[PDB]
């Protein structure tokens, strides 16, 4: 008697690492680096017209 | 520990900021344990349950329901509280603000309602965003179980009138329960629903048992042993109450569950279980009002 | 493998998940058949020559 | 085992917009309601 | 931000950030034109006091 | 965090931990200057409430509070003062030969009067003298006291178990309940069994031995007793002394510090527990 | 956790090894604290006493003097259980499986009830090791306290017949909707009798001397009935309070004992404790970290300590 229970398949999907500066909604925002924003109670912006 | 953050909302004043500086070390209740929270889950306006303001019953439902949190360090834009209910037993020492009794070296203090003390004390209001933080009172287990049964006993004599229940000495001090001038008239209308709960669970059961036990024992180990430990107690109560009161099985046993359903409500309502412990180190063992105390996690 | 999106505040924090499912071969066997009449075999054998 | 990115740029009037749709790309399968 | 629970350690990560309007006038309107379905079946239920 | 320290500064008018052992099951004295008031309250009026007004007042005569409050009650101070009370004589009384030669019966004789006077006006000694711990260090002065005797869970008998080995201080004490013997872990409790107007307000202090839950202890508090013969009520209070997570390490000795019988108990999860007194 | 193991003793039915996998988060009543223990005292054959099996009130009394344990991790060699009575010191909040028709809440205390439901029997059978398994049904505690009063009073109707056969079934339950019917098959007497006596004997001590003054205000209760909403809803229709309406008895000794205040004490001592002396003690509380307000039927809810 000859018998075997065989293993035939294993597949992984790609996990797409999608950056924020790719999509079309990057246009409306100007993101910029500022550390220590946790330390302020106000860093808030004042503008003329 | 697992410190949880409560978010400060938008523009507050400096006295609203200073109101946040007079609360460093209070007790805070919250519904869920999300690592970032907002102030909208905190306020007394977040205690509405039926469209109206909650009573001391409606608070003590939630005061046994939602979760205690103690603010260690106050912050701009955040509120850091290391919550009590998370963590293993007797770890993560936290610090509280005492109110007028002692909070001795032990006692296992319990959060409970504000209007058993001065109602508009510790009802600290934010002026800008217009919300109210009614902080609970941390009382230790003997006196916390003491004062809860006194005002509802005082509510009886205030219910249908014709000694004075309000002296109640501590170990050293004489504790003035009565804050007369404007509070006690608000007391008997803010424990208003609660007195009816302590009454109706007594009037139902006693008038149920005096038509239960005469309907029992002849309808036998429980029979003769009914009045075995109740000799001249229950038959004497059958002699005293059944004479100066009035005197049906299928509504009766239907009322049996319903009263005892209400009984299981009240045990969760009343008796004020301990949640956190005072068992400090290298202290004077005796805490005073307005002073901090090292408080440890589990009873 | 599934990605996630970090929300904030009252909605709970998330954590990545994994799936690992396993599926099984089923075995079909389809059939054909045909015939040879009796006169043809000894013709193919070389008997009736 | 400063660059070009594909998008869709419809021009209307005398203007130009990045007309792009989500949830087939970056909201799918994450148990998030698409805002 | 770490927190040790049952099982093993459990790292939590959060990045604090903010925004601003940065527009003196109105920006970004949002129209509403298509319907999927009503959520409710539009009624016939008594109110019980 | 499985290691803790607690500290309370009191007198050596009580326990005198220098006269105690390294292992003693200390009580506090919470509400110490209390009970003239609750002598008057909580009792039916046929108890003549002017008794405890003088009774504790004779206690601190033997011991002015000052700034060092009366506290840190020893385990010895209840056993010998109830030695004449409960059903063990000349063996529980060996605890009195332990105290008066090391500590003083002058403070016992005022307090054995309290043990007939506290229980008299229904001021029962549970929920007074709350549990404190196992006497880790004794950094006390000569006539004053400063003790670290940690509460707060299993760490008292690990940090005195990786090194006081928790005596029972009487072989009459550590009540050998569950002679129906099996393997497991031990669950320790602190029961005050009373007899109200039969033995004229009896006082009792001993520790039980059980592998039983708190729900399997109350019916165990209704069984095995012969002191039911009362009717007032609310007898036999108890709280959790915690878990000894081994039944293998119990012992049988008579050597301490006067030859007093004593039981070694090594390794204890000190779950501080809660009291209950209704029936 | 103070780790406690239960090994797989003898052989395996090969699908039934997978049956032990889908019991992760359930509860085992093991009547000990062991570092290792056989699977013989685990099953319902150990719950069966000498000769006779307990009723759903006797199983309450059988779940009285045993120890619940949480399935933590399932090996093909052992099953690691965490001793609920002691080893609940889990900041990791060791997880449980909700096997119940009720979608619960967040923040409920959770107590364990034997399987008494009409369709959630929780019966899984092992034939290589001949054992029967009844898992307890974790439920919210007011809904748990609504059940145990029914089943004893149903056994109170097992003592006396008298009435016509159309009795109120005590077999329709109410949670926001959700008509529930349970099983009424057998009522063993001693499980009813010992449960009935503590219902009698505690209600004895819960009446005191100053309690009697409250009984005077029974006609005062119905004076609030026709003049508000709250009282009239509080006053039940199927109550003896509306039936009994159709006095100091002076005996005044001393009058400085606070007789009305002393009444509410000992009433709360025994009539205040009626859910927990009849049923099991609640030590399991609903606590989800993600802010989820409810926990689905079949889910794995995180579990925190005593309420």
């Amino acid at each position: 008697d000859v018998e075997f229970d065989a293993l035939l398949g294993s597949y992984c999907n790609t996990l797409s690492l999608v950056r924020f500066l790719e999509l079309g909604l990057s246009v409306a925002c100007v993101c910029t680096k500022f550390p220590e924003l946790a330390y302020m109670n106000e860093g808030r912006v004042q503008f003329e017209v | 520990c697992f410190e949880a953050d409560i978010a400060i909302p938008s523009g507050i004043s400096r006295p609203d900021a200073a109101a946040l500086q007079r609360c460093e070390g209070r007790v805070v209740f919250l519904p869920t344990i999300r690592r970032q929270l907002a102030l909208a889950d905190v306020a007394h306006e977040s205690f509405v349950s039926g469209g109206v303001s909650p009573d001391t019953l409606g608070l003590l439902l939630a005061y046994r329901r939602r979760f205690p949190a103690v603010i260690t360090r106050v912050l701009p834009t955040r509120i850091v509280a290391c919550p009590v209910d998370l963590g293993l037993t007797h770890a993560g020492t936290v610090n509280l603000r005492n109110t007028s009794p002692v909070d001795l070296c032990n006692g296992d203090p319990v959060s409970l309602v504000p209007p058993v003390f001065e109602g508009q004390a510790t009802d600290v209001r934010l002026e800008s965003l217009d919300l109210t933080l009614r902080f609970p009172v941390p009382l230790p287990t003997p006196l916390a179980r003491e004062i809860v049964a006194r005002l509802v006993a005082r509510g009886i004599r205030d219910l249908n009138p014709d000694p004075d229940l309000n002296v109640l000495y501590y170990n050293g001090a004489r504790l003035s329960l009565v804050a007369d001038v404007q509070q006690l008239a608000s007391v008997n209308t803010e424990l208003r629903s609660l007195v009816l709960n302590m009454v109706y669970s007594i009037t139902e059961g006693t008038t149920l048992i005096l038509t239960l036990i005469p309907r029992l024992l002849a309808l036998g180990y429980v029979n003769a042993l009914l009045q075995m430990q109740s000799v001249t107690r229950e038959a004497a109560q059958l002699i005293h109450p059944e004479a100066p009161m009035l005197m049906r099985r299928l509504p009766l046993y239907e009322a049996l569950v319903a009263w005892l359903a209400h009984a299981g409500q009240l045990g969760d309502i009343l008796a004020l279980a301990p949640a956190v412990r005072v068992c400090t180190f290298d202290g004077a063992a005796v805490v005073q009002s307005g002073d901090m105390a090292p408080v440890i996690r589990y009873p | 493998h599934q990605p996630l999106i970090a929300r904030d505040g009252p909605h709970p924090v998330e954590q990545p998940v994994h799936n690992y499912m396993t599926k099984v071969i089923d075995r079909r066997a389809l059939n054909a058949a045909f015939s040879l009449a009796t006169e043809a075999i000894a013709l193919l054998t070389g008997e009736a020559l | 085992e400063t660059t070009r990115v594909r998008a869709d740029l419809v021009a209307i009037g005398d203007r130009l917009v990045f007309l792009e749709a989500l949830e087939k790309r970056i909201y799918a399968a994450t148990n998030v309601p698409y805002p | 931000a770490r927190h040790e629970t049952g099982g093993g350690v459990n790292f939590t990560l959060t990045q604090p950030r903010g925004n601003v309007d940065l527009g003196v006038g109105y920006t970004a309107v949002a129209a509403t034109g298509t319907v999927r379905n009503p959520v409710t079946d539009m009624g016939n239920l008594p109110q019980n006091f | 965090p499985r290691y803790h320290l607690t500290r309370q500064v009191t007198l050596t008018d009580l326990c005198q931990p220098n006269a105690e052992r390294a292992g003693a099951l200390l009580l506090a004295l919470r509400h110490p200057t209390d009970l003239p008031h609750l002598a008057r309250h909580r009792a039916p009026p046929g108890r003549q409430t002017e008794r405890l007004a003088e009774a504790w007042g004779q206690l601190l005569e033997a011991s002015e509070s000052g700034c060092a409050r009366a506290g840190l009650v020893s385990f010895n101070f209840l056993v010998a003062a109830c030695a004449a009370a409960y059903d063990a004589r000349d063996a529980a009384e060996a605890v009195r030969a332990h105290i008066t030669t090391n500590y003083a019966g002058a403070r016992l004789d005022r307090f054995s009067e309290c043990l007939r006077a506290m229980v008299h006006t229904h001021v029962f000694p549970h929920e007074v003298m709350r549990f404190f711990g196992g006497l880790v260090s004794w950094v006390t002065q000569d006539e004053l006291a400063s003790v670290t005797a940690v509460c707060s869970g299993p760490q008292e008998a690990t940090h005195t178990g990786h090194p006081v080995t928790i005596p029972a201080c009487a072989f009459v004490d550590l009540d050998a309940e569950l002679c129906l013997g099996g393997p497991g872990a031990a669950f320790l409790y602190l029961v005050f069994t009373y007899r109200q107007c039969r033995d004229q307000e009896l006082c009792c202090v001993y520790v039980v031995k059980s592998q039983l839950p708190p729900r399997g202890l109350e019916a165990a508090l209704e069984r095995l007793f012969g002191r039911l013969r009362i009717t007032t009520c609310t007898y036999a209070a108890f709280a959790e002394l915690g878990v000894m997570p081994d039944d293998s390490p119990r012992c049988l000795h008579r050597t301490e510090r006067v030859g007093v019988p004593v039981v070694i108990l090594e390794g204890v999860v000190w779950r501080p527990g809660g009291w209950r007194a209704c029936a």
